[PDB]
């Protein structure tokens, strides 16, 4: 493929979007002016991303090419690149590619990206045995036989219907895959990888971890969203530093003791109801167990690093185990059991705060953490102790602001009223309960919410 | 108010970062999933403004992705936006301005 005459741009790109890159890339003020083969020659990188180009025709003259990025475009038929056999990157995710039978003669490639697209045949990568980066995912690819001979492969991803990982078995350079939604449930194969250092594996059908075992180079670790129950295989990875195991059935967290080094922890999700094993993993910055069966958090006292920690939706009535965790600068514990918040005026540093359907009903302790930018006190709910029943019964009201002045109630049961300080009723006759609500927006620093909730009084 | 029931970590991405590419960045979370399903979306700089689909969003997941390598003295931030709707056609929260930082 070659030009003899001088040829209008648009006459050798076809695609208009192309033709008008071509144009800038080769130094023309019109996509009619002629060039020339020494002009397409002097064309050695392309970064012709996010063009909304749908052909590629006209590729095949830049004879010179080593490096293309054709991501973010409508690209389906690749025909062009065949004999741009200088190519050794190319960059083409988010794309309509379905047959990359154009690809097999470009035995020089080291990079191909090719994630989000229309994929299923991967056969012609067989001869791609140079390929070092390769990235599959977002396809609908099921069968990686193709894969087995490329055993310079360091970087790797894939999807989404890929079932047997045995070809992966010789690719034993591999230090970071993403095997994550191909609904894999056998990760065995994964043993002979001894050089993998990440392994992100979310959203599949994984329950026995124990190829994992021999894997002690792994630092990074993603199980997010498996059937994970028996974590005993991970106390031999003491070199992980990230580990993700949200969304699993895991209670027993004996496992993790040792795990020294982690700095991001994920559990939320799971079936967790003591944490002791956690007290000594004191790089931890980020800490996540939220939807567990929490009450006691006594162990998280020493993690004296966290920054940011996730409590919601667990059955915690004391909170104070936060207290020392003085760099805390995000706390989420929305759905427990929390009435006593005095031990968070110590978080000075705190920014986000979300406390919304706990027990809270004084907000005084909150009131110099000035450096909140987001604020969550929602759907508080709590029964006061008994008191007795009269046709005329009072009670005080007991909810304040951040300020120190009671909230008048919003609503009140049974056709109460109310007067500062005091909810008074006319009952017929007795009654064993009635409850009143308050609804206050509130601003604490520059992070504003709903102080919102509903109290009821038990009568005897 | 602003925050609802997001859940959302500080969001920083070193610069030349090894594939393979797409890469999980935190898992954006509203609380609202324990009412019914809840769909992930992002807007902004970086996402559907220029340079658009640097970051992705799984709507199902809020997995938040980064689809290429930074490089800070390029683009130093991104300013993007969250968003959560229900499968009723409506939004459970209001949209969550995330400031993606990209580090050394
Ligand atoms: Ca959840
Ligand atoms: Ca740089
Ligand atoms: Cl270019
Ligand atoms: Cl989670
Ligand atoms: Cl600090
Ligand atoms: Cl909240």
């Amino acid at each position: 493929a070659t030009i003899t005459q001088d040829t209008p741009i648009n006459q050798i790109f076809t695609d208009t979007a192309l033709a008008e890159k071509m144009k800038t890339v080769l130094g023309k003020t019109n996509v009619t002016d002629t060039v020339s083969q020494t002009d397409l020659d002097q064309v050695t990188t392309l970064q012709a991303d996010r063009l909304g180009i749908k052909s590629i025709d006209g590729v095949e003259y830049l004879n010179n090419l080593t490096q293309i990025n054709f991501s973010n475009n409508q690209l389906t038929d690749i025909t062009p690149l065949k004999n741009l056999t200088k190519l050794v990157d190319i960059l083409m995710n988010n794309n309509q590619i379905a047959d990359i039978t154009p690809l097999a003669n470009l035995t020089n490639l080291t990079g191909l990206t090719l994630f989000n697209n229309q994929i299923t045949d991967i056969d012609p990568l067989k001869n791609l045995t140079n390929l070092n980066r390769l990235e599959l995912s977002s396809n609908t690819i099921s069968d990686i036989s193709a894969l087995s001979g490329l055993t310079s492969l360091q970087q790797l991803n894939f999807g989404n219907q890929v079932t047997d990982l045995k070809p992966l078995a010789n690719l034993t350079t591999l230090e970071r895959l993403d095997i994550s939604s191909n609904k894999v449930s056998d990760i065995s194969v994964l043993a002979k990888l001894t050089n993998l250092e990440s392994l992100i594996a979310t959203n599949n059908q994984i329950s026995d971890i124990t190829p994992l075992g021999i894997l002690t180079n792994l630092d990074e670790l993603s199980l997010n969203g498996n059937q994970l129950k028996d974590i005993g295989t991970l106390a031999s990875l003491t070199n992980l530093t990230d580990l993700d195991l949200a969304n699993n059935q895991i209670s027993n967290l004996a496992p993790l003791s040792g795990l020294t080094k982690l700095t991001e922890l994920k559990l939320g999700a799971n079936q967790i109801s003591n944490i002791s094993p956690l007290a000594g993993l004191t790089a931890l910055t980020n800490l996540e167990l939220n939807e567990n069966q929490l009450e006691d958090i006594s162990p998280i006292s020493n993690l004296k690093n966290l920054t940011y920690l996730t409590l919601y939706f667990n059955n915690i009535s004391d909170i104070s185990p936060v207290s020392s965790l003085t760099k805390l600068q995000r706390l989420f514990f929305y759905n427990n059991k929390v009435s006593d918040v005095s031990s968070l005026a110590n978080l000075t540093n705190i920014n986000w705060l979300s406390a919304g359907h706990n027990q809270i009903s004084d907000l005084t302790p909150l009131a110099n953490l000035t450096r909140i930018t987001q604020l969550g006190l929602n759907d508080q709910a709590w029964t006061n102790a008994p008191v007795n029943y009269k046709a005329n019964v009072s009670i005080p009201n007991t909810v304040k602001n951040v300020t120190g002045a009671l909230i008048a109630p919003a609503t009140i049961s049974d056709g109460g009223s109310y007067t500062e300080p005091d909810i008074t009723w006319n009952l017929p006759s007795y009654t064993n309960e009635v409850s009143y609500t308050f609804s206050q927006p509130v601003t604490i620093g520059k992070g504003t919410t709903t102080f919102s909730g509903t109290v009821t009084q038990p009568l005897k | 108010g602003p925050l609802g029931s997001w859940v959302i970590p500080p969001i920083s991405c070193p610069e030349n970062e090894k594939g393979p590419f797409p890469k999980n960045l935190v898992q954006i979370k509203s609380n609202k999933d324990k009412e019914g399903k809840v769909f992930y979306s992002i807007t902004g700089q970086g996402a559907d403004t220029p340079p658009v689909g640097v970051f992705i969003i799984e709507r199902e997941t809020g997995w938040l992705k980064v689809t290429e390598p930074l490089d800070r003295e390029r683009i130093a931030t991104y300013t993007l936006f969250s968003h959560a709707v229900s499968s009723n056609g409506n939004a459970v929260e209001d949209p969550m301005e995330i400031l993606i930082t990209v580090t050394d």
